[PDB]
């Protein structure tokens, strides 16, 4: 397992 | 960008319709004469109360992609002649809504 | 079957529409079935144009990838343009 | 495991959310698990860069109310391949709301739910107005609707 969501990085 | 979106009313009837900008007063006129069957030398169209050239672009007349929108269309007032001579413009207002309820005073 | 019809409302204002706006209320659509005029008995002048315009705009805005503008709706009106719409199925 | 939900690829995708709506919209993201997690809201006519991934599910909602928006006119927006480096747009818009639902969002924005009941109406609109949209219940549709 390793989930990445989304980010507001940008 | 080129479509208005149009009221024209008379006494309680109200014409729902469209028409482009660059069109003419005159092909208004033809308009409402296949609807309301009267031809259009006997028909007078105004903008509030001013009467409308029949050369004229609507866009020339004041109707615009921005003043005459599907959800708020704007008005032409229509007159009729009577045999010899032209009626004056009457437009019956819209009923009233009745007071707005205490629960949807905001 | 005309290119237009004519809806009175209660108040006796005549709206003069496209068939092809009206038959967005399935309502109007089945009254239509085959005749030109359709009475309102319910329905004021001041609901009925407001109908009307909600034609032009669904007519106007389903199906297109521009930018829809929110139909406007004063306080003083829901209510009764709210019955009406739900007489009208649309 | 819940139908509607995100891959998890491990692929990004670059994506800007343009709010062509005059709400305040509300991104929700349904995450590895389908559970919607929601993410900084989007003021009227602004956009915000996001780092998404390839077959992320994401749905758009006005933030006050819950009303149903659509993104690039349909329900669910999933970021693709970006295509020569170039990101991909989700234009978040107003449905074409029914009359009724739309004379139901004007009474709900102005009538408190305690007083849904004090208005003069039939007993089918009150169920109609306190029947709120909500994102739980489309994810039900929508499943269902997939199969």
């Amino acid at each position: 397992l390793y989930y990445m969501a989304p980010e507001h990085l940008n | 960008s080129m479509d208005v979106f149009l009221m024209i009313r008379r006494h309680k009837t109200t014409i729902f319709t469209d028409a482009k900008e660059s069109s003419t007063v005159f092909e208004l006129k033809r308009i409402v004469e296949g609807i309301l069957k009267r031809p259009p030398d006997e028909q007078r169209l105004y903008k509030d109360d001013q009467l409308l050239d029949d050369g004229k672009t609507l866009g020339e007349a004041g109707f615009t992609s921005q003043t005459a929108r599907p959800q708020a269309p704007a008005t032409v007032g229509l007159a009729f002649r009577a045999d010899d001579t032209f009626e004056a413009l009457s437009i019956e207002p819209f009923s009233s809504p009745p007071e707005l309820p205490d629960v949807m005073k905001p | 079957g005309s290119m237009y019809v004519k809806l009175i409302s209660s108040d006796g204002h005549e709206f003069i529409v496209k068939r092809e706006h009206a038959l967005t209320s399935g309502t109007i659509k089945a009254m239509l079935s085959e005749t030109n005029e359709v009475n309102f008995r319910e329905i004021p002048s001041h609901v009925l144009s407001k109908v009307c315009m909600y034609f032009t705009y669904k007519v106007r805005y389903t199906n297109s990838s521009t930018e829809i503008p929110e139909f406007p709706i004063a306080p003083e009106i829901a209510l009764e343009l709210l019955m009406a719409a739900n007489f009208l199925d649309c | 495991r819940p139908v509607l939900r995100s891959v998890n690829s491990r692929e990004p995708s670059q994506v800007i959310f343009c709010n062509r709506s005059p709400r305040v919209v509300l991104p929700v993201w349904l995450n590895f698990d389908g559970e919607p997690q929601p993410y900084p809201t989007l003021p009227p006519g602004t956009g915000r860069r996001i780092h998404s991934y390839r077959g992320h599910l994401w749905l758009f909602r006005d933030a006050g109310t819950h009303d149903g928006l659509l993104v690039n006119q349909t329900e669910l927006f999933v970021p693709s391949l970006n295509v020569d480096g170039q990101p991909i747009f989700a234009n978040i818009t107003l449905p074409v709301y029914t009359l009724k639902e739309r004379c139901l969002q004007v009474v709900r924005s102005l009538v408190k739910p305690e007083n849904y009941r004090r208005l003069d109406i039939v007993r089918s609109l009150y169920e109609d107005l306190e029947d709120h949209p909500n994102v739980q219940k489309d994810l039900e549709r929508l499943t269902q609707e997939r199969i």
